[PDB]
């Protein structure tokens, strides 16, 4: 019926690219800037913030049929984002993706286009609808953070603050591998957990449950600490490798 | 597996013949050489490469393969044509095949129908249609060619093309006219623009006084020109049926000759009374007032139907031969 | 885009109503007869009819009643079209000169409404107050007729009853009161209504409601004298008046459905009635008289009379004349007598008026070699049944050959210098078990004769029973010589079996010239048959043999020769055989996307398929291949009733809603789905019902401007020729139809671009590519004012100059020259 899109971090080390000689390292790297490449020119074009990560995912997804060598990525990033436009119904015609790429990129990065920008996108556009299998639908952690968001009550300003801080982690999960590991529902329970570490809140005390400490299992069921602790080192990783700072 | 779709290839298909021509291409009647069972094939050329796939198909596939209900169309599998730079085949999308279609069966006139026949049609095509607006998905273009009915008497609705998600919370804008004129709601007429899930009503309001009639309700050929024939059956558009026509871009600038009175059931008094409470609430010139999909399930005329008595109608026979 | 015209080469002849009265003169008696468009006007001598005045309408009679309200003189005449143009007319004539004058016209047609099941009925007050229509189920439109209603308004009263069958005015009420039969899921029932014209509905009636038989058909109004009225079904006749309720049921009406009646005496005394099987019958009532004075009804008899032609409307003239208008055969005048004749009968046939009849099928063939062609019709039904032979020579000579029995299809085969004729008679269950036959007929008189003793389908296992007294179809093939008409052999085929394919020619390498007959098993329980046959004949030394049987699937309903190949139509497939040196067939090729292929042609390698709702789609042979190939189709949805090639991309389709249309390759390579669509370019409405096309014309062979020609038969009889023109000859006939329409008074004013435009009950579009032949052919007949004042302002193009001003003497021979082609 339905394709299943979720690999395990150990999968991860037999990527079409890792096994075409690129190392660990290199593979993060180009997946974060083809996922705010993608983030950068929908920004600048103002598209929703659903139709950006719709992109990204297909991004993430493609390189797992497929080796960055073979396929430059912001040729893949623009496609992405072309096709997005039309699935989320914020449609934008190629011609204004590749003026757009063609600001944000300097004179080497947009050589991957090739002599004909236009082109070399709608082209790929055949081979990523196969790659995708055609499962166009997409959820993203944001809808489920309003969602169970919305069944908080209690001290507006600290649940606002959590909210926000919370959505910062989904926009930097964009550019992890946690897409491609992890259910969106999952993604917004992890959100939550670590902007409520951070802030020193007991969400339980919103909750209908306000006595059951596992707060998140009433959002999602079947979640061990296990793995929201997993999701919280990926995403602070980011950021101390960075020299970005968590929000708060 | 069942879900790698894109990489299996027509060739999988006995091509028949062509039933007939869709937007995004030619829909092509076929037989699976594997299973037997007989497909309907429409073409999605991106050989274009102005706007590359269409959208309309994105929309189709997109929303079909979340829809599951009996009276609703299911895309089997996408299938494609034999440098991926040089490759300019075509796609195709495999739906069930129905043996005919509404307008046909109408348009030659073959066919009668019964009130219980009647009751079976609008019941499971108001079921899908409510599966759908439960699922905020709108269709817009409801018509006569695309309700799709086979032998055994199941319906099933279909060309999902130009449906989109509908927001409450958040109306945003839309397009000003999406469905045929001769079923597009009064709204939509006076540009609307911000539609509600009471566009799709309308038109099957509309289907089911046809059904009765053998003859469309509303048939014109300008949009001005249908609100003077809506008007006079349903009544003239004015602030006391529809406090808000006034903040509708047209209603100034298309007003009908007279303000007419409502004469729906004197005009159907051959209809059934308990379809002809249904006709009236479906065929409501207020969109806030038009009755919803669940609640013309839960009307006299539809909610006591037995959906296990299909009722088949009265197809292609040797008789009418 | 493509230009075509067409011609009425014999008008309809099938009376399709027959109304008395003093419509001419308040002093003379009249009969009007009502042909398909077409208005004869008779008035009646001690000898026969004296015709006085004939009119076109552009419109399908559907009513048609006399009437004459208080201060007029004479009779004026109510009409109702099948497009729902009514109009009052009168007649005037002053010295020699006969015109029909409109004085109210209107169209009644509603914008919602279901048409009726029994169709349209029109009836008329006793005291000419209002005209009663039944259009639509559940509504009851009045039109008042007040000496004001020159546009004939009208208003609707609501009717409780959904399903009417006949209604009629009664005599003798204190208000107009309408009785009528209707049905309900509890039986039939006859109930009153009076119409209040000031209350503009529906009041109490004056007796009550009566459940009647099950198959009550018609309402006949009693005057006067009794009042009240009689219901006639199929095996009973009732009188209902208030309390007062006779019932007859004699065993002689139950053999055949009585379908018509009349008055004989104005007092309600004497009524007559008719049945299919062509029976006259005298319904009687005898008077009782109390010592009151009042006048009652005793008793109801029925007494035969004689046989007449199956007869759609039955009037009684004067003396014992007796005009019988027949649809389904031959219309008469027949003299009623007092004593019957030695054999029992008191009817004697007078004279006998030419009705081709429904024209089932139809072939062109020169018999005697003139360099001109014969028309063949299989024409008439049932004991009409009859083949007539048409030539030109200014009128068309018709040989009449009577066949007693339905003729389906016809085929010339020259070798044997005979026609092959399939044919069906109706055999009755009887008490052996077997069954009978009503009266001899042409496949019981053969010289010779042979019976299918195929065993295909003797692997029965099928439940069939049979109740004494059904009806059942036998199915023949005739061998007619070609100048005695006599037959020559029958074979009759398999019980249950019906022909209804048959085609003349050699097969493959095949020397033998065959008749081939394609039937379908059909038993009552199958929507759609699913046994069949194909079979081989040869006809040689009076003796019929069969030559091989091709067992298939479905029903052979149509078949054509191709290119030493046979072309069969089974159920949704189409097929292509070969004929292989053991004389056997051998499928080839199929093609299954039609829902029912019912209509096949052929030219060259082109094939074209006439669907039962899918229209007509353009096939295509590759031999290179050895397959079919879809090269386009019509999607617009049309119910076939015949197909015809006119020329390489032109295609001529025929609807069951009475309408022509012309498809055509969009001859646009730019994408293959523009080959593939089948434009339709020309609609137009012709108002009769064609079963055959056929290639041919009938003249004595100056070349005319039109090219081509294909004649068509349709059920009232009228045959027509459609031809080509070019796009010059187009633009100049239509400029002058849209003068000459301009000119020419209509009859009832019925506006001529309406009558033939594209109408089914959903749709209605502008006539187009299409020219009416007849009107152009009216140009003729037009005073000398009105035709200069056609041809003011006009200019010929695309010919001897770009710009040529025309006369009226110019137009005078075009016109003249494009009558020589019919
Ligand atoms: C594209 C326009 C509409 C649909 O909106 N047509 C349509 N019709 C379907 N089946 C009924 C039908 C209509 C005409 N024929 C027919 C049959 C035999 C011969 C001939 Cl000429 C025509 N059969 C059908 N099944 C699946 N799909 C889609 C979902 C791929 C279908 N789409």
């Amino acid at each position: 019926t339905k394709p299943c899109w979720y690999w395990d971090k150990k999968d991860l080390a037999h990527t079409p690219s890792q096994l075409e000689g690129l190392d660990p390292a290199t593979e993060a790297r180009y997946r974060r800037e083809g996922a705010r490449f993608i983030f950068d020119v929908g920004t600048r074009l103002g598209l929703h913030y659903d139709t950006l990560a719709t992109g990204i995912i297909y991004f993430h997804r493609f390189y797992m049929f497929h080796s960055f060598k073979q396929f430059p990525r912001y040729v893949t990033g623009a496609c992405c984002l072309f096709l997005a436009g039309k699935v989320e119904e914020t449609p934008k015609k190629c011609k204004d993706i590749i003026k757009t790429a063609r600001s944000l990129l300097n004179d080497v990065q947009f050589g991957q286009f090739g002599d004909d920008p236009k082109e070399e996108v709608m082209v790929l556009e055949r081979i990523l609808l196969q790659t995708i299998k055609f499962d166009l639908q997409v959820e993203h952690p944001y809808q489920f953070l309003l969602k169970y968001a919305k069944q908080l009550k209690g001290d507006k300003n600290k649940i606002q603050k959590l909210v926000q801080m919370a959505w910062t982690f989904v926009n930097d999960s964009l550019c992890t591998t946690l897409s491609l590991q992890w259910e969106p529902e999952i993604i917004a329970v992890a959100v939550m957990y670590l902007a409520g570490r951070l802030c020193k809140f007991e969400i339980q005390e919103w909750t209908s449950k306000p006595m059951y400490r596992r707060w998140w299992e009433q959002f999602v069921q079947d979640v061990p600490v296990d793995v929201l602790e997993d999701i919280c080192h990926q995403i602070l990783d980011l950021y101390s490798q960075g020299k970005q700072q968590m929000p708060h | 597996t069942e879900s790698d779709w894109g990489k299996r290839c027509v060739d999988k298909f006995d091509i028949i013949g062509i039933i007939g021509e869709g937007t995004y291409g030619q829909v092509y009647k076929a037989k699976d050489k594997d299973t037997g069972e007989l497909v309907a094939l429409k073409k999605v050329r991106l050989d274009n490469e102005k706007e590359g796939f269409p959208i309309t198909a994105i929309r189709e596939i997109k929303i079909l393969r979340q829809l599951i209900h009996r009276s609703v169309v299911n895309m089997k599998e996408i299938v494609t044509d034999k440098d991926f730079k040089k490759d300019k085949g075509a796609f195709y999308l495999v739906f069930e095949y129905m043996d005919h279609d509404l307008m046909g069966l109408l348009e030659s006139g073959l066919v009668h129908f019964s009130e219980d026949h009647i009751k079976s049609f609008m019941k499971q095509l108001m079921e899908g249609l409510e599966y759908c607006h439960k699922k905020n998905f709108l269709h817009r273009d409801i018509k006569c060619s695309n309700i799709l009915l086979n032998n055994s008497g199941q319906i099933k609705l279909a060309d999902f093309g130009l449906a989109r998600l509908y927001n409450s919370e958040e109306s945003r804008p839309y397009t000003n006219k999406v469905i045929t004129l001769w079923y597009r709601p009064p709204e939509l007429l006076l540009g609307e623009e911000r539609y509600t899930p009471a566009i799709d009503v309308w038109s099957c309001g509309c289907i089911l006084g046809e059904l009765f009639t053998k003859k469309p309700i509303f048939q014109a050929n300008l949009e001005l020109a249908q609100l003077e024939l809506i008007s006079r059956l349903c009544g003239s558009p004015c602030p006391a049926v529809w406090p808000d026509v006034i903040r509708l871009p047209y209603f100034n600038t298309m007003k009908p000759k007279k303000q007419y009175r409502r004469r729906l059931r004197e005009e159907f008094s051959f209809i059934p009374s308990a379809a002809l409470d249904l006709l009236d609430h479906m065929l409501t010139l207020d969109p806030s007032k038009r009755c919803t999909a669940e609640q013309t399930l839960q009307s006299d005329f539809l909610k006591d139907v037995e959906l296990s008595k299909m009722a088949p109608p009265d197809l292609p026979h040797w008789q009418d031969c | 885009m493509s230009y075509n015209y067409v011609v009425t080469a014999q008008k309809p002849t099938a009376v399709n109503g027959c109304v008395t009265g003093h419509f001419t003169s308040a002093e003379d008696l009249n009969l009007l007869i009502a042909k398909n468009t077409r208005l004869e006007i008779y008035v009646v001598t001690a000898e026969g009819l004296r015709p006085v005045k004939e009119v076109g309408m552009y419109g399908k009679i559907a009513v048609m009643e006399l009437f004459r309200p208080k201060g007029e003189s004479k009779d004026l005449l109510f009409i109702l079209t099948a497009k729902y143009n009514a109009c009052i007319l009168e007649y005037k004539q002053s010295g020699e000169s006969i015109d029909i004058i409109t004085r109210a016209h209107g169209n009644v047609q509603d914008r919602i409404g279901r048409p009726s099941e029994t169709g349209i009925i029109g009836i008329i007050d006793p005291e000419c107050r209002m005209i009663g229509l039944r259009l639509y189920d559940g509504l009851f439109k009045v039109i008042p007729l007040d000496r004001d209603n020159k546009e004939l308004k009208a208003f609707n009263i609501r009717l409780e009853e959904l399903h009417v069958i006949d209604v009629k005015f009664l005599y003798g009420c204190q208000a107009p009161t309408i009785c009528f039969v209707y049905q309900d899921p509890q039986g039939r029932h006859v109930k009153t209504y009076e119409v209040s014209l000031r209350e503009k509905e529906f009041n109490k009636g004056p007796w009550k409601q009566e459940n009647v038989e099950a198959e009550a058909s018609m309402v006949i109004a009693v005057p006067e004298p009794f009042g009240g009225a009689i219901i006639i079904g199929q095996e009973s006749i009732t009188y209902h008046n208030g309390d007062k309720y006779l019932a007859i049921a004699p065993p002689i009406i139950k053999q055949s459905t009585i379908v018509c009646h009349n008055r004989v005496d104005p007092n309600g005394s004497r009524y007559l009635l008719g049945d299919m099987e062509g029976r006259l019958f005298m319904l009687l009532l005898e008077k009782e008289e109390q010592m009151d004075g009042t006048v009652t009804l005793k008793d109801l008899r029925v007494e035969l009379l004689g046989e007449t032609s199956i007869a759609e409307c039955l009037t009684y003239l004067d003396n014992g004349v007796v005009f019988v208008g027949s649809r389904l055969g031959d219309s008469q005048l027949v003299k009623l007598n007092v004593d019957s004749n030695e054999q029992g009968s008191y009817v004697v046939a007078m004279e006998t008026f030419t009705n081709l009849g429904p024209i089932v099928d139809m072939c062109v063939v020169d018999l005697e070699r003139q360099g001109q062609g014969q028309l063949v019709t299989c024409s008439g039904a049932f004991k009409e049944g009859s083949l007539r032979i048409i030539r030109n020579g200014q009128k068309l000579h018709i040989r009449t050959v009577p066949l007693y029995e339905s003729p389906r299809k016809i085929c010339y085969q020259e070798v044997s210098q005979c026609f092959g004729v399939l044919s069906s008679r109706i055999e009755v269950q009887d008490t052996s078990g077997g069954t009978t036959a009503l009266r001899p007929s042409a496949s019981t008189q053969a010289l010779s004769s042979s019976v299918s003793s195929s065993k295909l389908f003797s692997s029965s296992t099928a439940p069939h029973e049979t109740s004494f007294g059904e009806e059942v179809e036998v199915h023949n093939l005739l061998i007619i010589d070609q100048h005695t008409f006599e037959v020559l052999h029958a074979h009759q085929f398999l019980q249950n079996e019906y022909a209804l394919s048959l085609v003349s020619c050699k097969l493959g390498k095949d020397p033998n010239t065959y008749f081939i007959v394609g039937t379908a098993m059909v038993y009552p329980e199958e929507a759609e048959p699913k046994q069949g046959r194909i079979v081989v004949f040869q006809y040689s030394d009076g003796k019929l043999q069969t030559v091989a049987e091709k067992e298939v699937k479905g029903a052979v309903y149509s078949m054509v020769e191709f290119n030493g190949k046979l072309l069969a139509s089974i159920n949704s497939t189409v097929r292509l055989y070969e004929w292989t040196t053991e004389k056997e067939l051998r499928t080839e090729c199929n093609h299954y996307n039609n829902i029912m292929a019912l209509y096949l042609k052929t030219k060259g390698d082109f094939i074209l398929v006439g669907d039962l709702m899918r229209s007509v789609l353009l096939l295509a042979y590759k031999p290179m291949e050895g397959n079919f190939e879809e090269i386009a189709r019509d999607f617009n949805p049309n119910w076939m009733s015949a197909v015809e090639i006119l020329d390489d991309d032109n295609f001529l389709g025929a609807e069951n809603a009475f309408n022509l249309f012309v498809c055509q390759k969009d001859s646009a390579a730019t994408t293959d789905e523009e080959r593939q669509h089948l434009q339709e370019v020309g609609l137009f409405h012709l108002g009769e019902f064609v079963n055959v096309f056929c290639h041919g014309s009938l003249v004595m062979q100056t070349s005319t401007p039109t090219q081509g020609s294909v004649l068509f038969g349709t059920v009232n009889g009228m045959i027509g020729l459609v031809t080509s023109l070019s796009e010059s000859w187009y633009n100049l006939l239509l400029d002058m139809q849209n003068r000459l329409n301009k000119v020419i008074k209509s009859v009832g004013k019925i506006e001529h671009s309406f009558w033939r435009s594209f109408h089914t009950e959903r749709k209605t579009e502008p006539a187009t590519g299409f020219i009416d032949g007849d009107l152009i052919e009216s140009f003729l007949d037009i005073s000398r004012p009105k035709m200069q004042e056609v041809v003011a302002n006009l200019q010929y193009d695309d010919g001897s100059g770009m710009k040529r001003e025309a006369t009226a003497d110019d137009l005078i021979k075009v016109v003249e020259e494009l009558t020589r082609i019919h």
